[PDB]
């Protein structure tokens, strides 16, 4: 006998079992880290995706600076990527978007965003992925960065009592021109703190589902951070009244999206017409975003509007205009034997580059003009996971467009875009105008360097595609976005967690990524994950740790088993119907009067905030 | 170690010692130190105010509560929800749960069409006595219906809900008919033409052949599925043309495929396929069924005849203009490629409606005949034998219910064996008192229940309970509860073998000494009770230390004695081997160890 | 209110704007009067739709082809521990002594550790008097109730073959330096190409069996009910659960959970330290041997021990270093079995049943030495394998509510006992078994998934999606449509190196085309 897992792929669908192909949801064991060979590589790919050669040397660092955008040249081969985005077509499609939304949509979004940022206090900043410090030079939580940047400001020239987000902007404004600026002690200078400021940093981490290409995820500084929230803010409060974007939420929304476009596609076109989908996925979506076309967008979007908009939104395109990147660490040396190895950073490959490799060497050489203490001075690309929202709306703008060369021949097109993944749907009455068609689209897309890959993007009749996991069929609409907790990464109290796993779950099962009896296996195991977390079991087991002694000598004196809690040698008794409901609240009325009061004693030396956190 | 902070002050005001067992709980301190604070320490009553605080969740945790739960139902698409919308409904199902109102029609017409199918089940089971049967079965069920207690012999009447079990069933009182049909689940309907019946043969292997009927004429008809609804034409054996206007992919596939072999069309009905001369059995147990039920029933096996079904109708390309009318392979509204005759469109058709009531004829298949044949129900039309949970009926004549199972059979068994305590001699507590347990091994009850022992292995069986019984007899020392629990088993003769721990019926199911189980239940604090399924069960007497001594009933030549844990762990079969004055532990359920004693 | 500016950052704006336009206001003023001009932009997007040769192959014409796998020597096994090849001693389980410190010491009592002692001469080795003399010091170590190892020669050499050298200042360095040494570039190695390999489908079928002994995963328990939903739900988790646990796949599961456990906590309180640790597992129910229904039986099993070097997980990302000696009776072959030196320890016994006793009867018994590193990481991965249940179990209630939703009606029986799934081939013919008999088969394949991770791993999973896409599309009369095959056939070739798993995968799939070839026309021979 033999086997093969796939032949149950012949009499059944494709849609139900998909799901079996990928790994189940996690943390990736892979490491993906970022080295320097992998950081130079990828500056290089940035620097050639601009088809151009025009530089024009700066006067704040005496560098070049590769001015790629609005300059295309090298049309040869241009099936494959480039970056290069011309300024009259973007102007020109986002005119088009307006005029379909309406005349004081921009301006009304605007006012919105701005509104909304007004009444927001700058701790809002503390909630980050990571971030670099300035000063220490590493990446940490939000908040960390964020005190040691004010207290620093606080060392230097006196604290900061602003207490919102535009006293800190102006503040950071302002630390721009300092020549002298200190830090828990020492202080530096003022071009020195400049560059520091203008630092990125490439993160490993990259976890979610669908593929983990971010290997080279940019952590930026602190200094930008408030002007790259106001931007996704503006964005955001954009993207929303946008019908074909899927970005700013997922799942029964999505699925809503979803349906809508197909039912008003088949009641758009007429009988002679015949549509079909293509499921496309955008290639190298980091390496062919630059900031300057954003700044001139960002202007169109505020050029009617409060000038104090005009300048904010105005701030982190020029910011990202001009990036350091890091280099990772340097190369090594060793003998033949391999008995010895010297070690170098990244600062002095320059000078050593006559014993490094060949494809090493002549992946250095070209760069090293733009190499300046330790880090490349890329003045353009798109290397963060930032400014997912504004790509998502340059995207839609590409879905909106429509002309006249088109209607002549009774064919047009439509569908959805996430961040880099799409599904287009054309339309036509043709086997061969469909192709027309499709590589028109294709065609305005590179105008302004959104690319799409060829081994990667396939299609077919309307009833088949995929868009971010969620096969949709004529039914049975499958998605993949399965998220679950995870307590050794992130430990935070014992009776947080459990809350916080509960309500995922609840999440999930609205998204259809999980069924009832999913639900219940995965809140067994996550229960039990707690519990090997936080070292606790219950009565009934015949453990002997340390935290179950006590528990197993002061537990006769009670009856009300069921009241306990699971943190307490207690037992599980929500369900599907009572996951909103905290465990707490559903043993309150049970847990005898002796415990309960010991638990809610406010007077102690310490969601229902109980005595059992970890401060 | 000492991760978690404290304060200094809260601490000392509790006298909250540092290595109380060899935990040091601590300013720091570690985790345990809030399992100590809260199994001793300082009692408040906060309880108003945390409510207070928290009304939300309280408010949330009290709507919960004030919950009707209802069943639920798998299916399809054709505020005080929303905080539970993830447990109320998904997509391929749904729970009916209601908060206040309440309406109990629909169930009804749910339940009186399931006891309706069920009845018509049960009269198949003769050739002759159909009719017969069937009426008397009526008579004899009778329900609470709603509220009222009402008989099943105007229910039938007074209700109006096409189907066909209600029509096979009402025909035989006479009752009147709204000119609908029944082809399988489909419904149909007749808009205009008329035929007669005639025969043709169809191949099996292609060899054998078998007689079909069909007819000649043309005549258009109404077909409808769930969520699908359609229209077209019969001639000759063959279907002219047909449109749909329900739009759903799996409902549309199944409506199309029921009206072709309603109308016969395609090359199976002159051939057969290569898997029915696997059985080329057109027939029941001990009946006979015709070639269009067979090729249903062939059908609802797998989606792969569905679709070979539906390619022996002509597939094409479809031209311009008709895209957005053509169909699908699949179901596909449009496509380059469609089907021979064939239309999409969307908008259920309307259905016609008939004023016009009739009444049919019975045969001995319960086949009913309004005129020129055109059945318009029958039993083959009808779906497997499926048992669901009758309530609210009565049901007295024979084949009502076989009501026969070994799980009832056990339960009736140990409701006998209690009863037979009976507080009285020649009983249970008269031959303890008396020793006599030899007459035990003898009663009628255990008699009763042997034939549901595990035939192949009830010696062993029967040795270890004697040797329980006895032994809980002779010395005094007993337990009723685990008496009663292995008696059953003390009825065939003893013999020499490996035993295991459990004690198997016939069906599977099993009981352990000194442990519980859902079929037989019991604990202290409730001794007067025996749990059988969870169905609480009393005893006829009253004890209060009968059972407090179970020394005896855990092992067969053993007793329990003082925990000791410098005794060894053996497993049931080192036992043998084992002397006198020798401890020794041993699983006695679920991580439940306990010591034992030879004697 | 304004954004008070500086100086510096104004130049900045004005230094980076477009090309044509050299100062903030220039751009500004060309921006905020931009006017449509659609007739221009027509003709600019024609230019670019002529000076672009965009291909649309529609899979017809231009099928798909084979994929070529590498060539060379045949993939070896990689997991940690071996899955077929295993064996265990067994012992009754005490719940005062339930821990791998105590666990281990107990079997040593009995002795048939101590008499466990390996001939000189292995039978496929590479440095055999290490992994001897660190055997001896094992046992040494169990004897004297101290799980440390004090000398460090054996675990030293063993954990620092793969990389240990000096250490050179950079500010120290010159040229004549340089050109006595003859510094360089370290050369980066690459892994070599490997075949396809030959007791992968084995494999397979031994983890697909059902095992004697049972109950090998742990749980939790199950809350109340309150209506038919959580009823179901229940129902369905206690007939997987029943039919999976007796599997030898949950073995497996079970043994990485319980050992992964205890590297975890090693790792944790004695950092720095050698320690040893068991490779154990625990049972709670078997089947008996004159019936075939089950019965309790809690017992513990031995199927190795395995040492740990020195551990700190700050440092060189994480990653340690821990050597596995484990038991066997069946000799190995050279070539699955690369990575492994063995030995021959002596006897042991099997015992099976004879009529109402149990008897022995003795066979030769093998020692599998081997060496390899671990991580925070991977521990995290390992431990967490109960998942795989979360994803079998989707993957049977699709099944059983889509056709419970296609009859508007509970089918789960029905379709569990009769639904028949296609398995595999056997003699030229498909084999086809019930929904009940595959989940075995789904599992085991979701845990491979879990074990043989990696950039490899996800790279195939990644891309094969668009061969099944491609595949249902076919089914389905549908002229699916593509820019570039050939490409895709190269990006999956890229990721197919000396990782058995995604080779296994790579054949199969081309196995699947194939079969299907006879009801599709999109694939070549």
């Amino acid at each position: 006998m033999e086997i093969n897992p796939y032949l149950m792929f012949l009499n059944n669908d494709v849609t139900s079992l998909i799901s079996t192909t990928y790994p189940y949801t996690g943390p990736p064991p892979m490491s993906h880290g970022s080295s320097t060979k992998y950081t130079l590589e990828t500056i290089k790919r940035t620097y050639d995706y601009s088809r151009t050669s025009v530089e024009k040397t700066s006067k704040v660092f005496n560098i070049p600076r590769r001015k790629f955008c609005n300059c295309l040249e090298d049309k040869d081969e241009l099936v494959k990527p480039t970056g290069n985005v011309d300024i009259s077509s973007l102007l020109g499609l986002a005119e088009m978007m307006e005029k379909r939304m309406g005349e004081g949509f921009f301006k009304h979004c605007v006012m919105e965003a701005e509104t909304e940022i007004l009444k927001m206090h700058f701790s809002r900043l503390t909630e980050g992925r990571q971030t670099y410090d300035w000063t220490s030079e590493r990446n940490m939580p939000a908040a960390t960065a964020l005190q040691l940047t004010v207290d620093a400001i606080k060392e230097t020239e006196g604290p900061f009592k602003g207490t919102t987000m535009l006293e800190y902007c102006n503040k950071m404004i302002e630390m721009l021109d300092w020549k002298e600026i200190k830090f828990k002690i020492d202080s530096i200078k003022h071009d020195e703190f400049l560059i520091r400021a203008l630092t990125i940093n490439t993160m490993a981490k990259d976890g979610e589902r669908g593929k983990l290409q971010r290997r080279a995820i940019a952590t930026p500084g602190m200094i930008v951070r408030p002007f790259s929230k106001i931007v996704e803010t503006v964005a955001q409060k954009i993207c929303e009244k946008l019908k074909e974007s899927g970005l700013p939420v997922g799942g029964n929304e999505k699925k809503a999206k979803l349906k809508t476009t197909v039912t008003s596609l088949n009641a758009r076109m007429n009988s002679d017409q015949f549509a079909v989908n293509i499921t496309g996925d955008n290639s190298k979506w980091n390496e062919c975003q630059q900031p300057e076309a954003y700044l001139a967008l960002l202007a169109y979007i505020t050029k009617d509007s409060s000038d104090l908009m005009k300048d904010l939104c105005s701030v982190a395109p020029v910011l990202f205009c001009n990036k350091f990147v890091k280099l990772g660490q340097g190369i090594r040396l060793s003998n033949k034997r391999k008995t010895k190895e010297v070690i170098i950073k990244a600062e002095k490959m320059g000078k050593y580059k006559n014993l490094m490799r060949e494809e090493y060497k002549n992946l250095f050489e070209p760069l090293e003009k733009y190499i300046q203490k330790d880090v490349c001075f890329l003045p353009g690309g798109m290397l963060m996971g930032m400014f997912n929202m504004l790509s998502t709306v340059l995207g839609v703008s590409t879905l909106c467009y429509m002309d006249e060369e088109l209607k002549a021949k009774g064919c047009f097109w439509t569908g959805l875009q996430s961040s880099d993944d799409f599904v287009l749907f054309a339309v036509a009455s043709n086997w061969s105008n469909i192709h027309w068609t499709i590589r028109r689209f294709n065609a305005v897309c590179k105008l302004i360097g959104i690319n799409m890959s060829l081994e990667k993007s396939y299609g077919s009749l309307p009833e088949l595609f995929e868009f971010t996991s969620m096969f949709f069929d004529g039914e049975f609409v499958s998605n993949l976005a399965m998220e679950l907790p995870a307590f050794t990464t992130a430990g935070v109290n014992e009776g947080v967690d459990f809350t916080a796993a509960m309500s995922i779950i609840k999440t999930n099962m609205i998204n259809n990524s999980l069924s009832p009896s999913t639900a219940l296996m995965a809140l067994r195991i996550c229960l039990q994950e707690f519990r090997a977390t936080y070292r606790v079991h219950p009565w009934d087991s015949r453990v002997k740790g340390g935290r179950m002694k006590i528990i197993n000598e002061f537990i006769k004196t009670i009856e009300n088993k069921d009241g306990l809690l699971i943190a307490d040698g207690g037992k599980l008794m929500n369900n599907i119907s009572t996951l909103h409901i905290p465990e707490e609240v559903l043993k309150f009325e049970k847990m005898d009067e002796q415990y309960r009061n010991r638990v809610f004693n406010p007077k102690n030396p310490f969601a229902v905030v109980s005595t059992h956190s970890f401060r | 170690k000492f991760p978690i902070i404290a304060n200094k002050r809260m601490l000392e005001e509790a006298q909250i010692p540092k290595e109380h067992n060899n935990v040091a709980l601590w300013v720091l301190a570690s985790a345990s130190c809030i399992n100590y604070w809260n199994f001793c320490g300082p009692c408040v009553n906060n309880s108003e105010v945390i409510k207070e605080v928290y009304k939300s969740r309280f408010g949330r945790l009290e709507r919960r509560k004030e919950i009707m739960w209802k069943e639920l139902r798998f299916t399809l698409v054709d505020p005080e929800r929303m905080e539970l919308i993830h447990a109320l409904g998904g997509e391929t199902w749904i729970q009916e749960a209601n908060t206040a109102g309440i309406s109990n029609v629909d169930q009804r017409k749910n339940d009186i069409r399931a006891v309706c199918r069920k009845v018509c089940l049960a009269a198949n089971a003769s050739i002759m006595n159909a009719k017969s049967k069937l009426v008397e079965y009526i008579k004899s069920t009778s329900m609470r219906i709603g509220e009222t207690e009402r008989k099943l012999e105007e229910l039938i009447l007074e209700t109006d809900d096409v189907s066909p079990e209600v029509t096979l069933c009402k025909s035989a009182l006479g009752g009147q008919l709204g000119k609908t049909l029944s082809f399988g689940p489909m419904l149909l309907k007749k808009i205009s033409g008329s035929g007669v019946k005639v025969k043709d043969t169809v191949y099996i292997q292609g060899v054998r052949a078998v007689q079909f009927e069909y007819w000649s004429e043309q005549e258009e008809f109404y077909g409808e599925y769930k969520s699908a609804t359609a229209l077209f034409s019969r001639k000759e054996r063959s279907l002219e043309w047909i449109t749909i206007g329900g739009g759903i992919n799996e409902d549309r596939k199944r409506l199309l495929a029921m009206c072709m072999i309603f109308c016969r069309d395609g090359d199976y009905f002159k051939d057969a396929p290569a898997t029915i001369t696997m059985a080329d059995l057109s027939t029941k147990l001990g009946r006979e069924i015709p070639y269009q039920y067979v090729m249903m029933n062939w059908i609802q096996k797998s989606e792969d005849n569905l679709e070979a079904l539906l390619y022996s109708r002509g597939i094409v390309e479809t031209n311009p203009g008709k895209m957005g009318s053509s169909m699908g392979i699949d179901g596909s509204k449009r496509a380059i490629k469609s089907l021979r005759a064939v239309t999409i469109q969307s908008g259920k058709i309307d259905m016609p409606e008939s004023k016009e009531k009739i009444h049919l004829e019975l045969s001995d298949n319960l086949e009913a005949f309004d005129s020129s044949g055109r059945i318009v129900a029958t039993i083959l039309d009808l779906p497997s034998d499926k048992k669901v949970t009758f309530q609210d009926v009565s049901f007295q004549h024979p084949d009502l219910a076989v009501l026969r199972d070994e799980k009832t059979a056990i339960t009736k068994g140990y409701e006998a064996l209690i009863k037979r305590l009976g507080t009285g001699d020649n009983d249970i507590p008269s031959l303890i008192a008396k020793k006599d347990y030899l007459s035990l091994y003898n009663l009628p009850e255990v008699k009763l229940m042997a034939p549901l022992i595990r035939p192949n292995r009830k010696g062993v069986y029967s040795r270890v309970a004697r040797k329980l019984v006895s032994t809980q007899v002779t010395t005094g020392h007993y337990s009723l509860h685990e008496l009663i629990k292995v008696l059953p088993f003390t009825y065939f003769a003893p013999k020499q073998g490996m035993f295991e721990g459990r004690l198997f019926f016939s069906n599977d199911s099993f009981v352990e000494p000194g442990v519980n189980n859902n079929v037989f239940s019991w604990s202290k604090a409730d001794s007067s009770k025996i749990y059988c399924h969870g169905i609480a069960i009393r005893v006829p007497l009253v004890v209060g230390d009968e059972h407090m001594d179970t020394s005896l009933a855990l092992l067969e030549g053993f007793s329990v004695c003082e925990n000791d844990p410098r005794a060894p762990m053996v497993t049931r079969q080192d036992l043998i081997d084992v002397g006198f004055g020798q401890k020794v532990r041993l699983f006695v359920g679920q991580g439940s160890v306990r010591t034992f004693k030879r004697t | 209110i304004e954004m008070k500016k500086g100086k510096t950052f104004l130049e900045l704006r004005d230094e980076s704007v477009p090309l044509p336009f050299q100062t903030y206001e220039q751009m500004k003023d060309y921006c905020e009067k931009f006017k449509g001009n659609p007739r221009e932009l027509a003709s600019k997007v024609s230019q670019m739709q002529s000076n672009i040769k965009l291909p649309i192959k529609h899979y017809e014409q231009n099928k798909f082809r084979q994929i070529r796998l590498p060539k060379g020597p045949m993939a070896p096994y990689t997991h940690k521990f071996l899955m077929e090849e295993a064996w265990m001693f067994t012992k009754i389980s005490d719940p005062e002594r339930s821990r791998a410190g105590e666990i281990l010491i107990d079997f040593f009592k009995k002795g048939n550790l101590s008499a466990i002692r390996p001939k000189d001469k292995p039978l496929q080795g590479k440095y055999p008097i290490h992994y001897k003399n660190l055997w001896n010091q094992i046992k040494a170590a169990i004897a004297d109730r101290t799980m440390v190892i004090n000398e460090n020669d054996h675990s030293e050499f063993l954990g620092g073959i793969g990389r240990a050298s000096k250490k050179i200042p950079e500010i120290s360095l010159t040229q004549d330096v340089i050109t006595t040494e003859g510094l360089k570039q370290s050369e980066n190695k690459l892994p070599e190409p490997r075949s396809f390999p030959r007791w992968f489908n084995a494999e397979w079928m031994w983890a697909i069996k059902d095992s004697d002994l049972t109950g090998w995963v742990p749980m939790a328990e199950y809350p109340p009910a309150d209506n038919e939903l959580e009823d179901y739900a229940e129902h369905l988790n206690k007939t997987m659960e029943g039919v999976l646990q007796g599997t030898n796949c949950a073995r497996e599961m079970g043994k990485c959970i319980l050992t992964v456990g205890a590297l975890m906590t090693e790792c944790r309180l004695f950092p720095g330290k050698i320690k040893v640790v068991p490779i154990y597992a625990r049972s709670k129910e078997r089947k008996s041997m004159q019936e075939g229904l089950p019965v309790p039986s809690e017992m513990d099993c031995l199927f190795g021990i395995c040492v740990k070097s020195k551990s700190h997980l700050n440092k060189d990302d994480g990653m340690y270093t821990i050597i596995t000696f484990e038991f066997s009776i069946r000799e190995p072959n050279l070539e699955k079995h690369q990575k492994y030196t063995v030995f021959e320890a002596g006897h042991t016994t099997v015992r099976m049943k004879k009529g109402e006793s149990v008897i022995g009867r003795e066979v030769p018994l093998y020692l599998y030495c081997r060496t390899t590193a671990l991580s925070k990481i991977k521990n995290d991965w390992l431990s967490k394998a109960r998942r795989c249940f979360i994803t079998t179990m989707d993957t049977v209630e699709t099944i059983c509510l889509r056709e419970s939703a296609k009859a508007e009606e509970n089918l789960v029986e029905k379709t569990l006992n009769e639904k028949q799934m296609w398995i595999g081939k056997k003699n030229g013919e498909l084999i086809a078994q019930p929904l009940r008999e595959a989940l075995r088969v789904q599992l085991v394949q979701q845990f491979y998934f879990c074990i043989y991770n990696d950039s490899q791993l996800e790279g195939f999973c990644n891309e094969q999606k668009k061969i099944l896409m491609a595949l249902e599309g076919d089914k389905k009369n549908k002229s699916s449509f593509g820019f570039n095959p050939e490409g895709l056939l190269e990006k999956i070739e890229e990721c197919l190196i000396n990782n058995p798993m995604c080779l296994f995968m790579a054949q199969r799939l081309n196995e699947l085309v194939i079969e299907a070839s006879k009801r599709g026309a999109k694939f070549f021979k």
